[PDB]
RNA sequence: CGCCACACGGGGUAAGAGCUGAACGCAUCUAAGCUCGAAACCCACUUGGAAAAGAGACACCGCCGAGGUCCCGCGUACAAG
RNA sequence: CGAGUGGCUUGCUACCUCGAUGUCGGUUCCCUCCAUCCUGCCCGUGCAGAAGCGGGCAAGGGUGAGGUUGUUCGCCUAUUAAAGGAGGUCGUGAGCUGGGUUUAGACCGUCGUGAGACAGGUCGGCUGCUAUCUACUGGGUGUGUAGGUGUCUGACAAGA
RNA sequence: CUGUCCCAACGUUGGGCCCGGUGAACUGUACAUUCCAGUGCGGAGUCUGGAGACACCCAGGGGGAAGCGAAGACCCUAUGGA
RNA sequence: AAGCCUGUGUACCAGGAGGGGAACAACCCAGAGAUAGGUUAAGGUCCCCAAGUGUGGAUUAAGUGUAAUCCUCUGAAGGUGGUCUCGAGCCCUAGACAGCCGGGAGGUGAGCUUAGAAGCAGCUACCCUCUAAGAAAAGCGUAACAGCUUACCGGCCGAGGU
């Protein structure tokens, strides 16, 4: 009587097109609970390694004992707040009032953006302020650019350019902890964000396959047995019934496939440190050696190595955060072998 | 068989039985019901059904609400109660079924139905003014089993 | 049910034919399914390292022969991951008959059993010699 | 038609557009009184509740709001008060007053807590067995109530066999 | 982002279908309009059925497509496109010289069509424009 | 075949359980009003999305020069592009 | 006994196509319906509990693997929360398969004087085409908005 | 016994894709960016109502044009044939 | 049963334009040389769309409906203290209907049957006192009593009620 059976891929992640921005864009953020904070920050990812952790759950039969954990290198150097951008709510929705910059740029941000020469600080933040008055103040985030260049196994040195929002107490108070961060010269680092133990979004685009078919792209079925010979060996069976007399763009269909954005969620951080604990002997397949700010984070994360990837406070942990996990081992074994 | 397929009266007047043959039994076991040996005229109220639209009533229909109707005035005044029922309609109407295709249709001969006019009374119960509540019940249940609409209405009967 | 601590990559299939680790009188055992299992459009219902299976005797003593009796997947070529990462694989598919309450049907155990059956399976446990 | 309210000596009644609002020593209460076609009015020292139409529709309404009214009287000066008795077999229940809702706890033996937020200004007094739910809104005190009822509703069992939970005991 | 408007209609309290025929009869003589205060447009009825189908038209649609607005703001104007012959040159210029705002940004308070205004006093089965689009999951931002 | 990640919670309802309540002095979950209540609906979350013809916003740079293309060495990209 | 709803079966009719709209069953891939098999929320019980039986709302998701048979259907086995039914040209041959029906060879039974027949059985017995338009999946080039770089907004759209 | 299957992966060679040269055919009443419904000789890109729709171009697998190919080999009819 | 088959009378399509009916051989108007002005027909006058957001009055709350005819526009038997209108009978300021309060008494727990039965298992009878009422008891209840109320009377209330 033909079984049921779910479709083939989901209909969420579409279209299945290539990415616009190769650096990731959040479509949310964190709530605001705690103290003013930067809600994110971002990387270079570097390769994967394992770690042995001591089982920090409490509610695990196995809690104190010795646990082997995959782990995915990312170098997380400081980046710089360059300019605070402020929203105002209208009737359309969210747009941007005005932003204020600072004086102090890196070397190299010429290579992204026309650096500003002369600008009214005090006049766009004035603008603000009376805009929070009358009490048409959206919410408030920093321009944000990394700096590639402390990077050495990262070819580029034009910096990635990313806006993240900023949360935190009374608008007022987040208001001036942005300024104060801006101000200075922007200079932020991953530790004034995240702990170790906490739980992390990672936002990436995928590493790129170009055009791929339905077998590879949506998980339909080769055709089998006899079928398989006849001369159709990875084309579904049809486009559709004859009527609707059209082919629907539900159907699995050849195209496009990687180099998508993506948003993998809770992303526990087993580590932030310095260095070249995480480093791998003959360096990272592809990569190059690592020895500065890292980011230790669990599992795996969307994207290939040298690509940007995005941070962000998970916005719906399952679990309640266990800070600071005790890692007894990490692994500095060739990856070639 | 739905009454559907044999309610109208869309076809000539089918009575003849000089000319037509293996005409089935009538299911309606009386048309005189309660006291047969006592007068209408010997009580203060009569009440009647009265079909509200011209139809066709299959034997087997007469039977079943004359049935359901006669066997509610049994358990309510006694297999012997003081009141008399009458169905005075026979079905008189012979009826066919076609059961070749449309060759040589003309059906065999199936059943039998009496033809109603429109406010023609059906059933017409004598009883007294204590159990005329009991034979409006009967008819109730009665108009239930027979296609049209009916009117449960009080000929000689004023104690209202 | 209860967690095994170690991840099972199913090694068996319906079908299959496997060793009966015990002294029951039945040598060879084919899986028919596998307990609270149910697959999905084409897939052959599978079985590994600690599931509970439905099984039939298709070599062994007359009277044990042809019966469809319940067992415990004990052991399984395929490897499986403990905690500390590494793999534990055995030598071939067994398995061992069990009744209603979970108690094995036979005497004594052949050969050894994984340390994560023992935590399923407690009376099965204790009838082991080598628990590895 | 027309129906005349004389307000009680201890109470005054405030009225703008459809909302009106009484007080008394006991409280107020504010309410929103909305049909059509029906104007409710202070003329003074009485209330106004007035319909060109007489529709069963309009007639429904204006009786209505007339118990509505009155109600509010009643509330703004002797109050409304709802007795309720908690009653339990095998385990004992524990119905403590916490914040602005009612917690029950170790209801048939269950670990989790069972709870409901108050409505309104309404007052709930335990005294062992006994509980007392009272304020000046007839509608919020009556909901409490009956939610405290609600709260210990059992659908899965016989509720024959089953009886423990909180009753309402007495109404006004 | 400025509309020289000959006429500016407030829909407070007024049923939109008589003035969408209102508005749509003066746009194809010339008239520049501007409907103010749509989210407090009103349309009679029982909610429940009102409500079904426009969420019925926003569950309707395939590849070809059918866009439905949800705010007050698109409904308003896709309930005049539909008195306007908007696929004809003259149709076209009618509808485009015609804007729907939430509140109002203008100085001006809008003027009162004969015959739209709905009597609260009198009526209590009726919806607001705004309340639809709230059950229709548009983000409130009026 | 390996490994990682994929809520909770709100809001409004259905069936249903109730509150206050009249027509109908009583009663009544309903007629007006209200409290609750589904894996379903809306929001939340992920993806796309200035060609949304009301075709958008902000900052800076530039209009004799800002920026871009070609070119060259290459891929985190790619059938041409 | 009476009144209906559906258009899944069967029958009827002969409107459409005989300068051909490729068959049954299966498969693969997509959408849908609800008269709901499971799951959620409920009502009743001949509701102690547990396990049920019956009913309401409800189509989000699920509804699987095998033995005989070309089979659809159905019978049977072990699993399962459950292993629901139906529409889409009895969805799907410019997708596949070709076991069955229904070509030409042959056998058996029955019928026939015979050629040969059978709403009987049986063995063997072929699957064409380089996509013009449209449709959709993905990729570009232009024009419109009207100099550039970077960052955003969110009308709407998809999701299980 | 084994990739027939669970359940698919990677690789090899020739194509496919881009470039130089060579260079057909099938098919074509017209118009044609369509989609959902309806209607119609009851199976519509073209009628009706709506919805959607800026143009051109590349690659793809073939849903529709009751796609192309063959004056149906089934069936009946002809005071046809063998 | 059919957008069925087969008659009959007639008008139409076929071979009939134009107006209307969303589209549409035979449904409505209408039978038509060209050109021009005018007035109507069917149908229509909120917009799309020419003409009314016309007037007096009433109903409907279901978006019923905005659908002459029809393969095409369904909706039935049965049911409705949803609502509007009209009639008849009876009761009522000597106070009705409902609600609330009070009374609901004795002979006597009737006789019989029965270990017992005392309004209320069954059978029969169903009598009279006090009085403003109050059954040899209408419905629950008990092993039987008890207990709780119906009938019946009084009060409170005050206008229609049935
Ligand atoms: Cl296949
Ligand atoms: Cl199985
Ligand atoms: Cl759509
Ligand atoms: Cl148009
Ligand atoms: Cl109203
Ligand atoms: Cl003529
Ligand atoms: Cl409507
Ligand atoms: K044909
Ligand atoms: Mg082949
Ligand atoms: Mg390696
Ligand atoms: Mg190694
Ligand atoms: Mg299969
Ligand atoms: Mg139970
Ligand atoms: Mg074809
Ligand atoms: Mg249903
Ligand atoms: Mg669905
Ligand atoms: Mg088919
Ligand atoms: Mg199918
Ligand atoms: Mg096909
Ligand atoms: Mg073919
Ligand atoms: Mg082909
Ligand atoms: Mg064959
Ligand atoms: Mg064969
Ligand atoms: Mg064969
Ligand atoms: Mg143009
Ligand atoms: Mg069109
Ligand atoms: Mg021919
Ligand atoms: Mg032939
Ligand atoms: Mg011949
Ligand atoms: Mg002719
Ligand atoms: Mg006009
Ligand atoms: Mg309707
Ligand atoms: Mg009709
Ligand atoms: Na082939
Ligand atoms: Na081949
Ligand atoms: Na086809
Ligand atoms: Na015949
Ligand atoms: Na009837
Ligand atoms: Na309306
Ligand atoms: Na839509
Ligand atoms: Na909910
Ligand atoms: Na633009
Ligand atoms: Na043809
Ligand atoms: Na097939
Ligand atoms: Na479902
Ligand atoms: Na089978
Ligand atoms: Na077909
Ligand atoms: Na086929
Ligand atoms: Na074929
Ligand atoms: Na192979
Ligand atoms: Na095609
Ligand atoms: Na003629
Ligand atoms: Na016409
Ligand atoms: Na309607």
């Amino acid at each position: 009587p033909q079984p049921s059976r779910p479709r083939k891929g989901s209909l969420g992640f579409g279209p299945r097109k290539r990415s616009t921005s190769e650096t990731p864009r959040f479509n949310s953020w964190p709530s605001d609970d705690g103290q003013p904070g930067v809600q994110g920050f971002a990387g270079y990812k570097a390769g994967m390694t394992h770690v042995v952790l001591v089982n920090d759950e409490p509610n695990s039969p196995r809690e104190g004992m010795e646990e082997t954990v995959p782990v995915t290198v990312i170098e997380t150097p400081p980046m710089r707040a360059v300019a605070l951008r402020a929203y105002e709510d209208t009737p359309y929705g969210q747009r941007p009032l005005t932003e204020v910059w600072t004086d102090e740029f890196h070397s190299e941000l010429d290579r992204t953006l026309d650096v500003p020469e002369d600008h009214d600080p005090d006049a766009a933040e004035e603008q603000i302020r009376d805009a929070h008055e009358a009490g048409d103040l959206g919410d408030l985030r920093l321009i944000t650019h990394t700096v590639p260049d402390a990077v050495p196994s990262v070819p580029k040195k034009k910096p990635d350019v990313m806006e993240t929002r900023v949360g935190g107490g009374s608008v007022s108070d987040r208001l001036d902890h942005a300024l104060d961060i801006v101000e200075d010269g922007g200079e932020h680092a991953m530790n004034d964000i995240f702990r170790a133990g906490e739980y992390a979004d990672v936002a990436g685009v995928t590493k790129g396959k170009g055009t791929q078919g339905p077998v590879k792209r949506w998980g339909v079925q080769k055709r089998k047995g006899k079928h398989a010979r006849q001369g159709w060996r990875r084309r579904i069976g049809n486009l559709g019934p004859w009527n609707p007399s059209r082919v629907r763009s539900t159907v699995p269909q050849q195209g496009q496939t990687g180099y998508h954005q993506r948003t993998e969620l809770n992303k526990r951080l087993i580590d932030i440190g310095e260095g070249d604990e995480p480093t791998v002997d003959g360096g990272f397949v592809n990569y190059g050696e690592v020895d500065g700010p890292y980011t230790l984070v669990k599992g795996s994360v969307p994207g290939p190595d040298k690509r940007l990837v995005r941070f962000r406070p998970a916005v719906r942990p399952n679990d309640q955060p266990r800070l600071d996990p005790e890692v007894r081992y990490v692994s500095n074994e060739s990856n070639q072998g | 068989k739905p009454a559907s397929m044999y309610r109208d009266i869309d076809k000539p007047a089918y009575t003849r039985r000089e000319y037509i043959t293996g005409i089935p039994g009538s299911k309606i076991a009386q048309h005189k019901m309660g006291r047969k040996q006592k007068d209408a005229d010997d009580y203060p109220v009569q009440i009647s059904l009265i079909v509200e639209e011209t139809v066709q009533l299959r034997h087997g229909s007469l039977e079943a609400s004359r049935l359901s109707a006669n066997r509610h005035l049994i358990k309510e005044l006694g297999e012997e109660g003081d009141y008399k029922m009458t169905l005075r309609k026979f079905p008189h109407q012979v009826l066919r079924e076609n059961k070749d295709g449309m060759r040589a249709a003309f059906g065999k001969i199936v059943g039998t139905a009496a033809r109603v006019q429109a406010g023609e009374q059906l059933f017409t119960a004598y009883c007294n003014v204590e159990d005329a509540e009991h034979v409006k019940e009967a008819f109730r249940r009665a108009y239930n089993k027979i296609t049209p609409s009916c009117r449960i209405k009080v000929e000689r009967g004023e104690e209202l | 049910m209860e967690a095994l601590g170690a991840d099972v990559t199913q090694g068996l299939e319906k079908g299959s034919l496997i060793t009966c680790a015990d002294n029951t009188g039945a040598r060879e055992l084919k899986v028919i399914s596998v307990h609270g299992y149910s697959g999905t459009k084409n897939r052959h219902p599978k079985a590994g390292l600690g599931d509970k299976i439905t099984v039939s005797v298709t070599k062994g003593t007359p009277e044990m022969r042809r019966q469809v009796l319940e067992a415990v997947v004990v052991r399984q070529r395929k490897p499986i991951r403990r905690p500390d990462g590494t793999r534990v694989k055995f030598e071939d598919n067994a398995a061992v008959i069990v009744d209603e309450n979970e108690d094995p049907r036979g005497t004594e155990l052949k050969g050894p059993i994984a340390r994560e059956v023992a935590q399923r399976f407690g009376s099965v446990a204790s009838a082991a010699t080598m628990i590895v | 038609p027309r129906v005349e309210l004389e307000i009680p000596e201890d109470v005054d009644a405030e009225q703008d557009h459809l909302d009106i609002t009484v007080e008394g020593d006991n409280g107020s209460v504010t309410r929103r009184l909305w049909y059509p076609d029906i104007d409710v009015s202070v003329d003074g020292d009485t209330v106004v509740i007035e319909s060109d139409e007489d529709n069963a529709k309009t007639m429904s309404t204006i009786g209505t709001f007339q118990s509505h009214i009155e109600n509010m009287f009643h509330g703004v000066t002797e109050g409304w008060e709802y007795g309720m008795e908690v009653f339990y077999s095998h385990f004992p229940m524990q119905v403590n007053v916490e914040g602005d809702e009612v917690v029950i706890e170790n209801f048939l033996g269950e670990k989790a807590p069972r709870r409901t937020t108050i409505h309104g200004d309404t007052d709930v007094e335990i005294d062992g067995e006994e509980l007392t739910v009272s304020g000046p809104d007839i509608e919020a005190v009556g909901q409490t109530a009956a939610d405290i009822e609600q709260l210990t509703r059992i659908n899965d069992k016989d509720v024959r066999v089953f009886q423990d939970g909180v009753y309402i005991t007495r109404k006004p | 982002a400025e509309f020289d408007a000959d006429v500016i209609v407030d829909a407070r309290d007024c049923i939109m279908g008589r003035v969408a025929s209102q508005v749509a009869e003066q746009a194809l003589d010339g008239e520049t309009v501007a409907v103010v205060n749509a989210e407090r447009a009103v349309i009679t009825g029982r909610e429940e059925q009102i409500v079904e189908k426009y969420e019925k038209r926003v569950d309707i649609g395939n590849d070809n497509g059918y866009f439905y607005p949800k705010r007050p703001d698109g409904i308003f104007k896709r309930t005049i496109r539909g008195m306007l012959p908007h696929k004809k040159q003259r149709g076209r210029e009618a509808f485009e010289s015609v804007r729907v705002y939430l509140g109002n940004p203008y100085d001006e308070d809008g003027e009162v069509l004969d015959g739209t205004s709905l009597d609260r006093l009198s009526n209590i089965k009726f919806v607001t424009l705004g309340e639809i689009s709230e059950t229709l999951g548009a983000n409130k931002t009026w």
